C-alpha cells in the first residue's frame, strides 16, 4: 500500500516527499510540475528511540563526511564499510573492534534510519533566557503578564541563567540579585545601540551580574517581577505610550551577543502595543492616526513599514548569526507590528503568540505551552541547531522554505537554481521543536537515490547531539517512467508544499496564476481526459484531492490578506512555514465535523450543504476551533449532543502550541461568520468546471 | 495638555498659590496677571479664554479665583474638574483665611496638593464662557 | 586714641594685647549710633576722600567688605504693605535720609526727594529709619515666580579612591542626624546622586520595597531616567531617604570603578534641578578624568621652584553659569589625597555663589583631623539658614562708582549679583572709585540689599545702609583707615593680580601698597613713620604673603594655594584676619583678670602675643586661634601642673600623639581653660576643633608656619620687613 509506506515513513523518519520515485532521466527532471522536494521534521518524536551514546562514525572523505547508515555496504569480516554516497571505503573506528554480525551497531538497522547520536566531550553551557518585558499595557494585562512570567521562572533549569529587561520610553537592563538596591542600567529608547558600544556602557559555570543562575536568583527575580509597574511616563491625552520595542530588542540581541554568542539562548519578547518610538517604529503617538492596514499599505499610506522593517530584519540576522532565538508575545486590542517584527521569529526558531490581552486564559495557557517538559523533565525545545544535507551525485538542493538562515556553505550538492533560503547544504535553526517542520527542495542534475539529514542542535539538557536520518528512494524505471513516477505521488505533500512555494513569493513580492499554471499542468500530465471534452477528466486516486486543496488555498487567508489585519496576515503564515504536513492541511483546509440525533459524529464536507438546522458542527481551523448550532438547535439525550463537540474539543484544545480561539456560536450569531467564509473563481464547482476546461484544451 | 495653576484673591489679585514645572512661563504668567488684576465682582464666576496655542480655564468661588493654563487641545471638561478639585479643597482648608492674609504665597504649602492632583489629569492612563483673551486684556 | 606718629622701627611690639576693634567714622553722636554694625558692613577708609586725586594720593584702596547674610541676634522685620524706594534710584528708606517737609525726604544717594505716603504715618520715627539692618516682606512684583521650595541634592563620588577615604560613612551619618534640621517646611525636596564611570540616580517610592538605584551609562549624553521619584518630599518620605542613607555607604565596598565623571554627573545633577533650583551638595575625592571636563594631571611644586593658578578649561564656568540662570548653586566639597585642579574645579561654586570645602587628604582612619573637621563644618552647612533664587545689589551715593566685585556670584549688570543660594558664612568684597568730586557732600551712604526666597517660602528683602564722611586732607584719610579691612580688600585684590597676572605681580602690588602708601604719607610731613591707624599695615602684609595664598618659598601643593585663595574670596572680614594673623595666647597659667562677668563662669582674657617664637616658652603651653582650627602647642619643659591637671598626662613623653580634644578634669586648672576655650567657640557658629597634636616632635609642627614675624630659609623676618620698606619709603 503506498499509503502505509507514506505513513510509516513520516512516522520513522519524521519526512514527506512531493515524490517517492524520482525521475531516472534528464528529460523527465526538468519536466517535473511539482518539484522534488520534502516535509522534514528533524526533531519528530518516536517510539523511544535508543540514544546513542558513542561517536557517529563518519565517512573519510574531506568533502564526503557522510555518517554510517543503512544504505552502506559493510564487511564485517575485514571490519570495512563503503560510504553509500562516495563509495569510499572506511575502516572501524577502535571502539568498533568488537564488531559482528550476530551484534551490529545501531545506525546500520534498518530501523535506525533515523537515529540520535549524543557527544559528550565538552562541558554544557546553562540555557540563557531573556525577559524584554513592555510596560507600556494596562494594570490587569501588566499584573496577569507579571504573573505568567513568575510561573515561568518556576519551571526553568536550576542551571540556566536569566536576565530581565524591562521598557516603555526608556530601556532598562536590571542587574540582579544587587540586595538592598536592585539597580538597573537605564537607556534611551530613541537611538540604538551596537553591541560593542552597549559592552563598554555596561561593563566553574559562567554568568553575569545581568544572567544569573535561577537556583541563585530565582527568589530575586520573582520578587523583582512582582514588584514591576507600568511606565512611569505619563501618557497625555490623545496620545499613545511611548514605546521603544525597536530598541529594547536591539539592546536585549547587543547584550547576549557580547556575552553569550554562540549558545542557546531565548530572547522572550512582551509587547502589548506597538512601537511609538526609536528606530523600529510601527506607529507615531497620535491616536488619531490609526495603525497601518492592507489598505493603507498598498495605497503608500505607512510611512513607517518600510523603515521599520528593516531595523528588525538586522537585527534577526544578528541574532541568527550570533545563534540566539527571539520569540514575540504579543496581546493589544489595537494592531501590535507583527508585520514589521515577523523577521526576529522567523528566520531564528523563535514563537510568535497573539492575543488580545496577556489576561486571557488563551495567553497564559498558551504560554505555559512554551515550558512543556517531556518524559524526564526537560523542555520540548533545542537550540543552535545546524542542518547539513548529503545528497547522491545526481541530487542537487534548490534550497530550504521554514524557520532556518543560510550558512552558505558551497558545494556540488548545492543547485543553481536557488529556492527559499538557499545556495547553501548547510542551514541555521536557532530554535526548533519536535514540530519544526523546513521544506526542502531538491532537483535532478539499480535504483536508489539517497539524502542524509544531520541536524546538530544544543538539548534542554544542554547535551551536544545530533540527529541523523537518512531516507532513499528508488528511481524510476526506465521503461516505466512517468508511471511509476505518478503513482508515487504524495498529493498532501506536494500541496503543503507548492503552499510553501507561494506563499514565500507573496511575503517577498501574481502568484495564484503562477499556482494555476502548475495545477493544469499537473492535470494534463497526469490526468485522464480526451481533448476538448472537459466531462472526461478524471484523476486517479492518488491526485483526486490535490485540485479541491488548491481551491481551499488559493482563496485562504495566506494568499488574500485583505479582510485581515498584517499582524494576522504574518501571524498565519508564521505558523504555517513551521508545521507540519498534517497541521498545515488543517489550515489550508479545516475540518468539519456533524452531531446529531442522526448517528454518531461523522466528518462533512467544508460545503454549505453541510449546514444542517437540526445538527451541530465543530470546525477545526488550525488557529480557532469553532462549534455551531442550527437554528433548530439554538434553544439526557439533548446533553449528550450539546456537550459531545465540547468534549471532542477540549482534547484538542491542550496539545496544539497556539492554543487554538474558541467560538460557541449558532444561526444568526455575529460569530457564524468564520464557518460561512471557510465553507462553500466562486465555488469548487465552478472551480472544477474551468479547470477540466482548460486541461482538456491546449497545453 | 501641560500646566499652569495659580490661585488668587479675587479683589486685590493677592496670589495665594501657585504651580510651574518647565523642564516660555514669562509671557502666559503675565497674561495670567493682567486677568487677575481685571476680575472683580461682575467678572463671569466660569469662563474659557484663546490665547492662540494656549487656552485659560478659571471658575471663582468665594472671592477666590482657580485659573489653569494649557495647550488648547486639553479637554475642557477635565480643567474644570480639577479645578473643582482645587476649589473644595483649598476651601475647606484656607476658605476662611483667605481675607486676612496679606502676604503674597501666602499658602505656598497648598504647592503639594496641587501636583498630586494635577498628575490625575496629565495622564490618560489615570483616567461657562468663551471669549480670545486678547480681548479681555 | 592717638593722631601721634608711630616709628615703626622702634616699638616693635605695636600689636596691642587686646583684640582690635573696627574704627569708628568721624561721624556726629546721633549719626553714628545708628550706623550699620561693622561686622555687617565697613569700608577700608571710613572718611572718604572727596576727589580721586586725594584717594591716589594715599595709595590706599577704597571699598566696601560686607557680610550681609551673618546670623543676627535680633532683626527689624518690616511687613509694610508699601515698601518706601526712591523713585529714581530704588534706594530703600534708611535712616541716613533727609528729611524735611515731614512729608518729603530726600535720598541720600541720589539727592532726589520722594514723597512720605499715607501709610508711613511722626514719620521719622518708623522703623524703616530707626534701623540700618532691617528686613522687609517683598510684594508680587519682586518675584519672577512662585517661591520656589527648598531642594538639596546631594551628589556623591564613589570611585575607588573615595571609597578608600571613608568619607560616605560620615556625611550619610550627618544627614541622618541632621535631617529634621535641614531648612524648609513640609515643601522639601532632597535627592542623591552617586557617580564613578557611571551616573546612579536613585528612585523613592513608598509602593516598592526597597529604593532603585538607575544608572545611566551614555556619559556623552545624559538624560534624567525617571520622571517622579527622583526628587522627592522629604517629610512624606522621610522613611525611604533614612534607609538610603544607612544603606549607600555599603553599597560600594567592593569598587573597582577608578576613573571619575564628574562633568557629566554635575551634567546630570543640572537636570534634575534645572526646573526647580536649590544647593547641590557635591562631594569630590579626585581629578576628574572621564568624559566632558576632564582635566589634565599637573605636577606638584617644591621650595625650589619659583613662581612662574589658572582654570585649565571653562567647563566647570560654562556650567556654573547654567546652574546660576536656574536658580542652582553648586557646593564643592573636595576630600583628595592628590591633586585634582581645583582651580578649574572651583568654577563651579565661584560663578554659582557656591562654596568650597577643602580636607586635603582625607581619611577615616588615618587623618582623624579631617575627619572631625568635616563633621562639624558638614554640621554647620547642614543647618545653617539659608535664602533660594537670590539677587543683590551694592548701591553708593552719587560720584561714588563701584567698578570691581569680590566673592562667590554672578555679576549680571553692574550691580547686579546672582546668588542662586546665599549663605550666612560668606563674604563679599567691593572696590570702587570717585567718579565725580563729593565737593557737593559731606555725606555719603552705602546700601546692599538681598531679595531672597526664605527657606519657609516667602520673599524676603534684608537691607544694611552704612553712613560715612567726606574729607579732603590726606592725614583725615590716614586717620580714618581701617588696616584690616585694607587687608582685606588687599587679599582679594592680589587674588585677582595672580590669575590675571602672576604670583610674583600678585605679591609685588601687596609690597606695593605698603611703600607706596607709607611714602606717601612721609612726602606730606629719619626711621619709619607711619601713622597710628597704620601701625600694623605692614604687620598684616607680611601675614599675608607669608599665608597659604601667596606664599613662595615652602613646599605648599596647588589645591592648597588654591582653596586658600578661595577661602580670601568668600569669607567674611574676621575668618581672613584670624587665618592670616592668628589670636595666640599662652593658656598653662591663667588667672582672674577675665571676663568673670557671666553669671557663673569666670572665662580668663588672657594678652594676645605676637606671631614670634620668641614670645613662646618651652616651660608652658600656648594657644593660637586660627579661625577655623585651635592649635595647643606645648613645650617640652612644660610644667607638670599643667599635664596633669589639664593634660591629664604624668609626663611630656605619655601625650598621645594625636590628641582630638582636651579632656574635662575636675581640676580648676581644667576649668579654667576649658572655660577660655569654649567661649572662645561661642564667639563663632563654625565649630573649631582643637587639637593639641602640636608636640615639640609630632611633625605637624605647622603652629610654626603662622610665626609670621620670624624669619625662614626662604622669607623676611618681621624685622628684616621693615628695613625692606624703609630703603624703599626714602629712596
Ligand atoms: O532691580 C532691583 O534692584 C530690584 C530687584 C532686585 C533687588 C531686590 C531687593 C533689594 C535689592 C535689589
Ligand atoms: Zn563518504
Ligand atoms: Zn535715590
Amino acid at each position: 500500500t503506498y499509503l502505509e509506506f507514506i505513513q510509516q515513513n513520516e512516522e520513522r523518519d519524521g519526512v514527506r516527499f512531493s515524490w517517492n520515485v524520482w525521475p531516472s532521466s534528464r528529460l523527465e527532471a526538468t519536466r517535473m510540475v511539482v518539484p522534488v522536494a520534502a516535509l522534514f521534521t528533524p526533531l519528530k518524536e518516536r517510539p523511544d528511540l535508543p540514544p546513542i551514546q558513542y561517536e557517529p562514525v563518519l565517512c573519510s572523505r574531506t568533502t564526503c563526511r557522510a555518517v554510517l547508515n543503512p544504505l552502506c555496504q559493510v564487511d564485517y569480516r575485514a571490519k570495512l564499510w563503503a560510504c553509500n554516497f562516495c563509495y569510499q571505503r572506511n575502516q572501524f573506528p577502535p571502539s568498533y573492534a568488537g564488531i559482528s554480525e550476530l551484534n551490529q551497531p545501531a545506525e546500520l538497522l534498518p530501523q535506525f534510519s533515523s537515529i540520535e547520536y549524543v557527544v559528550l566531550r565538552g562541558p554544557q553551557m546553562p540555557l540563557i533566557f531573556l525577559y524584554v518585558v513592555d510596560t507600556c499595557m494596562e494594570d490587569e494585562d501588566l499584573q496577569a503578564l507579571k504573573e505568567s512570567m513568575q510561573m515561568s521562572l518556576s519551571l526553568l533549569p536550576p542551571t540556566a541563567l536569566v536576565g530581565l529587561i524591562t521598557f516603555g520610553r526608556m530601556v532598562q537592563v536590571h542587574e540582579l540579585g544587587c540586595e538592598g538596591i536592585s539597580k538597573s542600567y537605564v537607556f534611551r529608547g530613541t537611538k540604538d545601540l551596537s553591541a560593542k558600544q552597549l559592552q563598554e556602557m555596561l561593563g566553574p559555570p559562567p554568568s553575569n551580574r545581568f544572567l544569573q543562575p535561577v537556583q541563585k536568583i530565582d527568589m530575586n527575580l520573582t520578587d523583582l517581577l512582582g514588584e514591576l509597574q507600568r511606565d512611569p511616563w505619563p501618557v497625555p491625552q490623545g496620545k499613545r505610550p511611548l514605546r521603544s520595542s525597536g530598541v529594547a530588542l536591539s539592546i536585549a540581541v547587543g547584550l547576549l551577543e557580547c556575552t553569550f554568542p554562540n549558545t542557546g539562548a531565548r530572547i522572550m519578547m512582551f509587547i502589548g502595543g506597538p512601537a511609538t518610538q526609536g528606530p523600529g517604529m510601527v506607529v507615531g503617538d497620535e491616536l488619531k492616526t490609526p495603525i497601518r492596514s492592507w489598505h493603507d499599505i498598498d495605497k503608500d499610506n505607512a510611512k513607517y513599514v518600510k523603515k521599520g522593517t528593516k531595523h528588525f530584519e538586522a537585527l534577526a540576522n544578528r541574532a541568527a548569526t550570533t545563534g540566539h532565538v527571539i520569540d514575540i508575545y504579543a496581546c493589544a486590542l489595537d494592531q501590535t507590528g507583527l508585520l514589521e517584527m515577523k523577521c526576529c521569529p522567523n528566520l531564528t526558531g523563535g514563537y510568535m503568540v497573539m492575543g488580545d490581552s496577556f489576561n486571557t486564559s488563551l495567553f497564559k495557557q498558551t504560554f505555559q505551552r512554551v515550558f512543556t517538559k517531556d518524559m524526564h523533565g526537560q523542555f520540548k525545545m533545542g537550540f543552535g541547531g545546524t542542518l547539513e544535507i548529503k545528497t547522491s551525485r545526481e541530487i542537487k538542493i534548490s534550497g530550504a522554505i521554514g524557520p532556518c538562515v543560510s550558512l552558505n556553505s558551497k558545494g556540488p550538492c548545492v543547485s543553481e537554481n536557488e529556492i527559499g533560503t538557499g545556495g547553501t547544504c548547510q542551514w541555521k535553526i536557532c530554535g526548533l521543536s519536535p514540530t519544526t517542520t523546513l521544506a526542502i527542495y531538491f532537483e535532478v542534475v539499480g535504483g536508489r537515490g539517497a539524502i542524509q539529514f544531520v541536524t546538530q542542535y544544543q538539548h534542554s539538557s544542554g547535551q551536544r547531539r545530533i540527529r541523523v536520518t537518512t531516507i532513499a528512494r528508488n528511481w524510476a524505471d526506465a521503461q516505466t517512467q512517468i508511471q511509476n513516477i505518478a503513482a508515487s505521488f504524495d498529493q498532501e505533500a506536494a500541496a503543503i508544499l507548492m503552499a510553501r512555494l507561494a506563499i514565500y513569493r507573496a511575503e517577498t513580492e501574481d502568484v495564484l496564476r503562477w499556482l494555476d499554471r502548475q495545477l493544469i499542468r499537473l492535470c494534463q500530465k497526469f490526468g485522464e481526459y480526451h481533448k476538448d471534452d472537459p466531462s472526461s477528466f478524471r484523476f486517479s486516486e492518488t491526485f483526486s484531492l490535490y485540485p479541491q486543496f488548491m481551491f481551499h488555498l488559493r482563496r485562504s487567508s495566506f494568499l488574500q490578506v485583505f479582510n485581515n489585519s498584517p499582524d494576522e496576515s504574518s501571524y498565519y503564515r508564521h505558523h504555517f512555514m513551521r508545521q507540519d504536513l498534517t497541521q498545515s492541511l488543517i489550515m489550508i483546509q479545516p475540518i468539519l465535523y456533524a452531531y446529531s440525533f442522526s448517528g454518531p459524529p461523522e466528518p462533512v464536507l467544508l460545503d454549505s450543504s453541510s449546514i444542517l438546522a437540526d445538527r451541530i458542527l465543530l470546525m477545526d481551523t488550525f488557529f480557532q476551533i469553532l462549534i455551531y448550532h442550527g437554528e433548530t438547535i439554538a434553544q439526557e439525550n439533548f446533553r449528550h449532543l450539546l456537550q459531545a463537540p465540547v468534549d471532542d474539543a477540549q482534547e484538542i484544545l491542550h496539545s496544539r502550541f497556539p492554543m487554538p480561539r474558541y467560538i460557541d456560536t449558532e444561526h444568526g450569531g455575529s460569530q457564524a461568520r468564520f464557518l460561512l467564509s471557510k465553507v462553500n473563481d466562486v465555488s469548487l464547482q465552478v472551480f472544477m468546471d474551468h479547470l477540466k476546461k482548460l486541461a482538456v484544451s491546449s497545453a | 495638555m501641560v500646566l499652569l495653576t495659580m490661585i488668587a484673591r479675587v479683589a486685590d489679585g493677592l496670589p495665594l498659590a501657585a504651580s510651574m514645572q518647565e523642564d516660555d512661563l514669562q509671557q502666559y504668567q503675565s497674561q495670567a496677571k493682567q486677568l487677575f488684576r481685571k476680575l472683580n465682582e461682575q467678572s463671569p464666576t466660569r469662563c474659557t479664554l484663546e490665547a492662540g496655542a494656549m487656552t485659560f480655564h478659571y471658575i471663582i468661588e468665594q472671592g477666590v479665583c482657580y485659573l489653569v493654563l494649557c495647550e488648547a487641545a486639553f479637554p475642557k471638561k477635565l480643567a474644570f474638574a480639577y479645578l473643582e478639585d482645587l476649589h473644595s479643597e483649598f476651601d475647606e482648608q484656607h476658605g476662611k483665611k483667605v481675607p486676612t492674609v496679606s502676604r503674597p504665597y501666602s499658602f505656598i504649602e497648598f504647592d503639594t496638593f496641587i501636583q498630586k492632583t494635577k498628575k490625575l489629569y496629565i495622564d490618560s492612563r489615570a483616567r461657562i464662557m468663551v471669549a480670545n483673551i486678547e480681548e479681555v486684556l | 586714641e592717638g593722631l601721634r606718629v608711630v616709628n615703626l622701627l622702634q616699638e616693635r611690639n605695636m600689636l596691642p594685647s587686646t583684640p582690635l576693634k573696627p574704627p569708628v567714622p568721624n561721624l556726629h553722636e546721633d549719626i553714628q549710633k545708628l550706623n550699620c554694625n561693622p561686622e555687617l558692613f565697613r569700608c577700608t577708609l571710613t572718611s572718604i576722600p572727596q576727589t580721586q586725586a586725594l584717594l591716589n594720593k594715599a595709595k590706599l584702596p577704597l571699598g566696601l567688605l560686607l557680610h550681609p547674610f551673618k546670623d543676627l541676634v535680633q532683626l527689624p522685620v518690616v511687613t509694610s504693605s508699601t515698601i518706601v524706594r526712591c523713585r529714581s534710584c530704588r534706594t530703600y528708606i534708611n535712616p541716613f535720609v533727609s528729611f524735611l517737609d515731614q512729608r518729603r525726604w530726600k535720598c541720600n544717594l541720589c539727592y532726589r526727594v520722594n514723597d512720605v505716603p499715607e501709610e508711613f504715618l511722626e514719620p521719622h520715627r518708623r522703623p524703616e529709619v530707626q534701623n540700618a539692618t532691617i528686613e522687609f516682606m517683598a510684594p508680587s512684583e519682586y518675584m519672577l515666580r512662585p517661591p520656589q521650595p527648598p531642594v538639596y541634592l546631594f551628589v556623591f563620588d564613589v570611585s575607588h579612591n573615595a571609597v578608600e577615604t571613608g568619607y560616605l560613612n560620615s556625611v550619610c551619618q550627618s544627614l541622618l542626624d541632621n535631617l529634621d534640621l535641614l531648612p524648609g517646611n513640609t515643601r522639601t525636596k532632597i535627592g542623591f546622586i552617586t557617580f564613578d564611570s557611571t551616573i546612579h540616580f536613585y528612585g523613592l517610592q513608598e509602593s516598592l520595597s526597597q529604593p532603585q538605584m538607575l544608572i545611566v551609562s551614555d556619559i556623552e549624553d545624559v538624560f534624567i531616567p525617571m520622571p517622579e521619584n527622583l526628587l522627592v518630599n522629604l517629610n512624606e518620605s522621610k522613611e525611604l531617604v533614612q534607609d538610603l542613607l544607612k544603606t549607600l555607604p555599603q553599597m560600594f565596598t567592593k569598587t573597582l570603578e577608578t576613573q571619575s565623571a564628574l562633568g557629566p554627573a554635575l551634567q546630570a545633577a543640572f537636570k534634575l534641578m534645572s526646573p526647580t533650583g536649590g544647593r547641590m551638595s557635591v562631594f569630590q575625592t579626585q581629578l576628574p578624568t572621564l568624559g566632558v571636563g576632564a582635566l589634565k594631571p599637573r605636577e606638584e611644586p617644591n621650595h625650589r621652584s619659583s613662581a612662574k593658578m589658572t582654570p585649565s578649561t571653562d567647563f566647570y564656568k560654562k556650567l556654573a553659569l547654567d546652574c546660576s540662570g536656574q536658580q542652582v548653586a553648586v557646593d564643592l566639597f573636595l576630600l583628595s589625597g592628590q591633586y585634582s585642579d581645583l582651580a578649574s574645579l572651583g568654577c563651579i561654586s565661584r560663578y554659582s555663589a557656591g562654596s568650597v570645602y577643602y580636607y586635603p587628604s582625607y581619611h577615616h582612619q588615618h587623618n582623624p583631623v579631617q575627619v572631625q573637621k568635616l563633621q562639624k563644618e558638614l554640621q554647620r552647612y547642614l543647618t545653617r539658614k539659608i535664602g533660594f533664587e537670590a539677587v543683590m545689589r551694592i548701591r553708593c551715593t552719587k560720584g561714588l562708582s563701584i567698578h570691581t566685585f569680590h566673592g562667590n556670584f554672578f555679576v549680571r549688570s553692574t550691580d547686579l549679583l546672582s546668588l542662586p543660594n546665599v549663605n550666612p558664612d560668606a563674604g563679599y568684597a567691593v572696590q570702587m572709585s570717585v567718579e565725580e568730586s563729593l565737593t557737593d557732600t559731606q555725606l555719603v551712604s552705602f546700601q546692599s540689599a538681598l531679595l531672597y526666597t526664605s527657606s519657609k517660602g516667602e520673599r524676603r528683602i534684608r537691607v544694611h545702609t552704612l553712613c560715612l564722611p567726606v574729607v579732603s586732607t590726606l592725614n583725615d584719610v590716614f586717620l580714618g583707615a581701617d588696616v584690616q579691612a585694607i587687608s582685606g580688600l588687599l587679599a582679594n585684590m592680589a587674588v585677582d593680580r595672580s590669575m590675571t597676572a602672576s604670583l610674583s605681580d600678585a605679591r609685588d602690588a601687596l609690597v606695593n601698597a605698603v611703600i607706596d602708601s607709607l611714602s606717601a604719607y612721609r612726602s606730606s610731613v629719619p626711621g619709619l613713620m607711619v601713622p597710628f591707624s597704620l601701625r600694623l599695615f605692614p604687620l598684616f602684609v607680611l601675614a599675608l604673603l607669608k599665608q597659604k595664598s601667596f606664599q613662595t618659598g615652602t613646599n605648599a601643593r596647588l589645591d592648597e594655594r588654591i582653596f586658600a585663595m578661595c577661602q580670601v574670596k568668600n569669607q567674611p572680614l574676621v575668618y581672613l584676619m584670624l587665618t592670616t594673623h592668628p589670636s595666640l595666647y599662652r593658656v598653662d597659667n591663667l588667672s582672674d583678670e577675665g571676663a568673670l562677668n557671666i553669671s557663673d563662669r569666670t572665662i580668663p582674657q588672657p594678652p594676645i602675643l605676637q606671631l614670634s617664637v620668641e614670645k613662646l616658652s618651652r616651660d608652658g603651653a600656648f594657644l593660637m586661634d586660627a579661625g577655623s582650627v585651635l592649635m595647643l602647642w606645648v613645650g617640652k619643659n612644660c610644667t607638670q601642673n599643667f599635664l596633669s591637671q589639664v593634660l591629664g598626662v604624668q609626663n611630656y613623653a605619655s601625650i598621645p600623639q594625636p590628641m582630638t580634644d582636651l579632656p574635662e578634669l575636675d581640676t580648676p586648672e581644667s576649668a579654667r581653660i576649658i572655660a577660655f576655650i569654649s567661649w572662645l567657640r561661642e564667639q563663632r557658629p563654625f565649630f573649631p576643633i582643637l587639637y593639641v597634636i602640636a608636640d615639640e616632635s609630632p611633625m605637624k609642627a605647622n603652629f610654626l608656619q603662622n610665626m609670621i614675624e620670624d624669619r625662614t630659609e626662604s622669607a623676611l623676618s618681621y624685622y628684616e620687613f621693615l628695613l625692606h620698606i624703609q630703603q624703599q619709603v626714602n629712596k
